[PDB]
């Protein structure tokens, strides 16, 4: 799961080009995507 | 002690370094004097 | 020169406490024994214990005498460090707070004695569960009533307390008694018939108007005893320079040894 | 971006009052006042 | 650690014959109620004692002057005053005093103050004015005990002393008025005993009137380089506390 008010800007992004790109656009992005990697690896996991 | 259901398993931390509980150089076996500082080992002080 | 003890606190609790007790700067602690160093084990209710029993009010009374005056003014992020008062030589004027509710000018003389009046913050700790006493700091004249109202039921206790000053009327607590406190009436029995002899013969005398010397010179010396050896001994004096002749109960003052 | 926060405490500091002094004691001068505040968040909207 | 300095006021188109007088009373000890860098000549006299009609007794005198601070006077500045004030610890001045007192005196001893109950004369009597400061004398503590045993003894039955060679022979009476009953109590307590509402007075009194007769030492004499025993009216050297 995914908490909302940060799916807020995934279910759409109303910015267009931020003038700070680095404020919450990592911190967010690869916190999540973390977690988008290793449910890959629950799947390639559990076959052994 | 409040935090015996403020953990599960805490049977492993709990007899490493328990203070010393006796007399270490007098002549017979007397009480602790509180200026003691050992903290030794005690297995059968855990299983009982 | 001033001698200084350390009492640092170490890490095992978090420092919610340690910032709790922050606010406790100017309190007065007595310690058992003297060295360069000490800890909270040793300046804490465990320290104070006897027969494994909390002593009781008179019990707490005669062991204070035996312990060492020391003040406390800094709570470091890691450690606390707190002077010697008894002996040591300290030029500053050692500031200590007025927690006991009775109102200060300048120029009282204050003294040390246990939990009284009714509600006080003596704080226990959660991890190593240390409980530490805090002498509540009062001024000598209501103590020498107190210590005369303390034996006056003690000398019910084994044969068988509201005080009143700045329009005040609180009470004086004392739990049940041990049969010891044996130790209370001895100290008058010693400070009574010394106080009278064979040149208070013609003392019955001059009664209906409301060598002798020597007994003059003698009952004076006993008389300021009997506070002393039975209660505490003022150890500092308030004095103020450019503050307020109002200091009320709670507030932090600027006193020196005596 | 007041929007992917929890909660923000801005303190501050002021100086304390003292003008040059007459004959000396001492006195132990102050170290700081750092008061503290909070942060209360709303929104509303409109229906068209 | 430097030293403390109180300054007094003082008054204006004075006499040059009192101002004499002034200018010979150096090194004599006066108590201070507060101490404040600003406190009138007035604040340390009689004036400033508890006046209710008459003078405060000397026995609540000596009560104040227990609670009371004082301070030793040094060369006066003939347009104002200035003293060395004692008593809290002030850091190494040049402490010499000059010793109020008509019995001899041995170096090395120790010093506290009691009430004047001989001569007001060694006052200044500034009748310009029409207010007048009282001075205390000065005492060996080996000593006082005797001091105030005599004279109530003395005065008990109308109702010597002696030191390094010296064979010397209202406030005075009030004195007892609160004194002669708390031993008559103590032997009707000893058969009282072997209630309740009456012990708040025995002990309460003994413990308050025990210890204003049983006070500290806080001066030595000593001279390093000098006179070593003084007699009436010296500049002698000594040591705080």
């Amino acid at each position: 799961a995914i908490a909302s008010e940060a799916l807020s800007l995934l279910s759409n992004t109303y910015v267009d080009g931020t003038e700070i790109d680095s404020s919450l656009r990592i911190r967010a992005i690869q916190q999540m995507a973390r977690n988008l990697r290793t449910v890959l690896d629950s799947f390639e996991r559990g076959t052994a | 002690v409040n935090t015996n259901c403020n953990t599960l398993d805490r049977l492993l931390m709990e007899a490493k370094a328990v203070a010393s509980q006796s007399s270490t150089d007098t002549e017979y076996q007397f009480k602790r004097p509180p200026g003691s500082t050992e903290m030794t080992q005690d297995p059968c002080g855990l299983f009982q | 020169m001033p001698f200084e003890i350390e009492v640092l606190l170490p890490g095992e609790l978090s420092p919610a406490e340690t910032s709790a007790l922050q606010k406790c700067e100017g309190k007065i602690i007595t310690f058992s024994t003297l060295r360069h160093r000490a800890s909270l084990v040793d300046i804490a209710l465990s320290s104070y214990y006897i027969n494994g029993a909390p002593p009781d009010t008179l019990s707490l009374l005669e062991a204070y005498r035996m312990r060492f005056a020391a003040v406390i003014t800094r709570v470091i992020p890691g450690k606390l460090l707190a002077h010697a008062i008894g002996v040591g030589t300290p030029t500053p004027g050692l500031f200590i707070q007025n927690t006991s509710p009775v109102d200060l000018c300048n120029g009282d003389y204050i003294c040390l004695l246990p939990p009284v009046f009714g509600s006080a913050d003596s704080i226990r700790l959660d991890s190593v569960g240390l409980e530490i006493v805090f002498p509540l700091t009062i001024p000598q004249t209501l103590m020498r009533e107190i210590i005369a109202k303390v034996v006056a039921r003690a000398v019910e206790r084994t044969a068988a307390d509201v005080i009143c000053y700045n329009g005040r009327r609180y009470e004086l607590e004392t739990n049940l008694q041990h049969r010891d406190g044996d130790a209370a009436i001895r100290t008058l029995v010693l400070n009574l018939m010394f106080s009278i002899n064979e040149g208070c013969l013609l003392l019955l005398a001059l009664i209906p108007t409301l060598p002798i010397y020597e007994t003059i010179s003698s009952w004076i010396s006993t008389s300021s005893r009997l506070g002393d050896t039975l209660g505490t001994r003022a150890i500092l004096r308030v004095c103020v320079f450019d503050g307020p002749s109002t200091v009320h109960p709670g507030d932090r003052t600027a006193v020196i040894q005596v | 971006e007041l929007a992917y926060v929890r909660d923000g405490v801005i303190q501050f500091e002021v100086q304390q009052p003292m003008i040059a002094r007459d004959g000396p004691h001492p006195v132990d001068q102050p170290v700081h006042n750092y008061m503290v505040k909070r942060i209360h968040k709303r929104s509303l909207s409109a229906a068209f």
